């Protein structure tokens, strides 16, 4: 399971 | 470019329509045309640019990972097709990263402007170098990783000087830098200490949450927590 | 074409990789290159062709519907941007439908071959004329609707002569023809009687389910039921 | 709510 980066938010 | 004849405002409008239509390549093209007008982007327009290109490269990254996993499993215990198609997707992904980085360098990354825009664009430069580094090899790869690190570090320095510790760009930048340290640089301790320092300092100054912004801040704080739980 | 130099078998392999990568435009291009080799497609290859193009046109249809709904709401109680962008998506959608219909006419629809392939391709011709008819206007539109109906009717006649009433191509064809009647032809009664006749006759001869096929059959039977519940 | 047509299965 890979690290989580900043997601999309709009 | 293909968007040269359209008014900036019309390009912004159409990028918003393309987002509602989930047409993210169109969205990215509209926003590239808007950037090429040579005027600054607002916070809202930066979001359009970011969402469009992240969606495009995100689908490419996900495809590349699927194909790479098939390729590696076909290289343990026959034809060229998997490698060829992985190379095809890889080349398109690098092309999108080159486009974004070119926009950043040609148009967006400036000496002046507010800390938000300066930090955001340097963060974005670090991100797209990071995506190039996920698929890179050899002499190309060392220069990519240094490029990502230097962009992230310049953004970090500005963010720590000019933004509150709950600022969502500062938090998102720190989250992404820590991912770089863990996944790209092979520096788990650097990743962990940055994620923990970022979370703790946001909590220590929780009163600095902004009322137009606090949902984004607390979202990233939880993502730092998830990564720390994963990494420990 | 762009796939002219690749071996048929390599094109099939890559379409399967593209499906696993959720790269449906690539998938469609690989399958078009495979069709253009001029050999028949197997059942499994028809599935690859169908899945690829349905995914592509499905995303275009969904986008078109979003934009059209915005366009109609901006035409009840200001600039050209919504109409322009809807026209842009519409033109791409028609281009994909033209490509599929050209493949059907140039390569796939033949006099001989088994009933499955003949019914499947005629069904596909009806479907992509139907998708053109969803966005059509005026003199263009009347000829499109007739074209869809005639393709569906020829497929229906063959299917009723040559296939069991539970056959999933026959069921899927009847399901899609009934949708045409309801949504395109403005013939709710024709749609309802076809959906009910299809469901009832599949149930009456339920013993004809095929063991490599029965999950698909019973899936379409339920979808006929849902449409009938919606339509009554 | 629009009518349902044949879905993708693979
Ligand atoms: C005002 C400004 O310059 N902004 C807001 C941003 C929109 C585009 C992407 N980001 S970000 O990458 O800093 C980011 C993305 C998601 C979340 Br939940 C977040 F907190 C920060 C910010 C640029
Ligand atoms: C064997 C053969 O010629 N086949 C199987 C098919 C694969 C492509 C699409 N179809 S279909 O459009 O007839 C269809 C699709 C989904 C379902 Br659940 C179904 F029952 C039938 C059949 C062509
Ligand atoms: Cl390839
Ligand atoms: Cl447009
Ligand atoms: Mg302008
Ligand atoms: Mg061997
Ligand atoms: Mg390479
Ligand atoms: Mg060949
Ligand atoms: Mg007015
Ligand atoms: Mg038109």
């Amino acid at each position: 399971q890979r690290s989580t980066s900043t997601p999309n938010v709009h | 470019g293909a968007m040269g004849s359209m008014e900036r405002a019309s390009l912004i409008q159409k990028a918003k329509l393309a987002e509602q239509a989930e047409r993210y390549e169109d969205m990215a093209a509209f926003m590239k045309g808007a950037v090429e007008k040579g005027e600054e982007l607002s916070c809202e327009e930066r979001n359009l640019l970011s969402v469009a290109y992240k969606n495009v490269v995100g689908g490419q990254r996900a495809a590349w990972r699927v194909l790479s996993s098939i390729e590696q499993k076909s290289n343990e215990e026959k034809g060229p097709e998997v490698r060829e198609y992985r190379e095809k997707v890889e080349t398109e992904l690098q092309g999108v990263c080159d486009t974004v980085l070119g926009l950043l360098d040609s148009h967006l990354i400036k000496e002046a402007g507010d800390a938000e825009s300066r930090v955001f664009y340097l963060k974005m430069k670090g991100d797209y170098y990071r995506y190039l580094a996920e698929v890179a090899t050899g002499d190309d790869k060392k220069r990519i990783i240094d490029s990502a690190r230097s962009a992230y570090q310049e953004a970090m320095d500005i963010s720590k000087k000019e933004m509150p510790p709950t600022n969502p760009i500062r938090l998102g930048l720190a989250l992404n830098f820590s991912v770089f340290h863990y996944e790209i640089a092979n520096s788990p301790e650097e990743a962990i200490s940055l994620a923990k320092t970022t979370f703790d300092e946001a909590m220590a100054d929780l009163h600095t949450l902004s009322e137009d912004s606090y949902k984004d801040s607390t979202l990233i704080m939880q993502l730092l927590r998830d990564n720390l739980t994963l990494w420990t």
